[PDB]
């Protein structure tokens, strides 16, 4: 059972570019699209991105990232206070035949 | 828009260009179903 | 627009069976593949069932199958999730989630999600 492995956390300062890494195999990742999921403390997580670059309407241009391979990577900038959350991977596999979710990483604004 | 609706199962459904200083007129008639 | 409604959410013994019954308002129901995704309490979130516009169910996770029960009715517009036999484990928050396709499965993407339910599994 492959399992997506996202980092256990993040902290940037303000305004660099934040990398939050989803990483996977062939099956999951090396096949199919990921998306990508927000959520803030007390919430139901919200869509943020899909087709691995295409964004919802209101979601963060700041916040896009595309990655080839067996691995997915969203790219953030002008980190606002605000934007500290939960992000969630999401992925559909071919052959054991179960939507597989991310770990999540947090993000701090320091 | 929908303030007009609140809730339903629809049966039925068409989709066109729309209808139409101005004077429209219409003749509604609903004969054998 | 889309409001999901949850419900049967509140303490269940460990081991008595309960119906989550997710509800739905705004948008053409049978055209779209609903799901039920969980979330344990300081964790991420764990897919737990899903189901397409046939009312023909994917697939469980691999911990919860022969246990969870998943079925809808398009006509009451609503998806319920029959647990059976729960467990000290099974304690999550429900999100009643959503699929824009009608096939799930081809890397998809769970647009609108539903405040959830707290189900609770202790003595
Ligand atoms: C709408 O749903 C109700 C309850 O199932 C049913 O009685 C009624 O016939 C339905 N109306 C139509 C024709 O969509």
């Amino acid at each position: 059972q492959s399992v997506l492995t996202q980092p256990p956390s993040v902290s940037a300062a303000p305004g660099q570019k934040v990398a939050i890494s989803c990483s996977g195999s062939t099956s999951n990742i090396g096949d199919n699209f990921v998306s990508w999921y927000q959520q803030f403390p007390g919430t139901a997580p919200k869509l943020l991105l899909y087709d691995d670059a295409r964004r919802p309407s209101g979601i963060p241009d700041r916040f896009s990232g595309s990655k080839s391979g067996t691995s997915a990577t969203l790219g953030i900038t002008g980190l606002q206070t605000g934007d500290e959350a939960v992000y969630f991977c999401s992925t559909w596999d071919n052959s054991l035949n179960v939507v597989l979710f991310g770990g999540g990483t947090k993000l701090t604004v320091l | 828009f929908r303030v007009y609706s609140s809730a339903n199962n629809c049966t039925f459904e068409y989709v066109s260009q729309p209808f139409l200083k101005n004077l429209r007129e219409f003749v509604f008639k609903n004969i054998d179903g | 627009e889309v409001q999901l409604v949850e419900s049967g959410g509140g303490l269940v013994q460990p081991g008595r069976s309960l119906t989550l019954s997710c509800g739905a308002s705004g948008f053409t129901f049978e055209d779209y593949a609903m799901h039920w995704v969980r979330q344990a309490p300081g964790k991420g979130l764990e897919w737990v069932s899903g189901i397409d516009w046939n009312s023909g169910v994917i697939g469980y996770a691999d911990s919860v199958k022969g246990r969870f029960i998943i079925s809808r009715d398009n006509a009451k517009n609503s998806l319920y999730l029959h647990m059976r036999s729960l467990t000290a484990e099974d304690t999550a928050l429900y999100y009643c989630a959503k699929d824009v396709y009608s096939e799930s499965g081809s890397g998809s993407y769970y647009d609108y999600w539903g405040q959830g339910t707290l189900v609770t599994v202790s003595s």
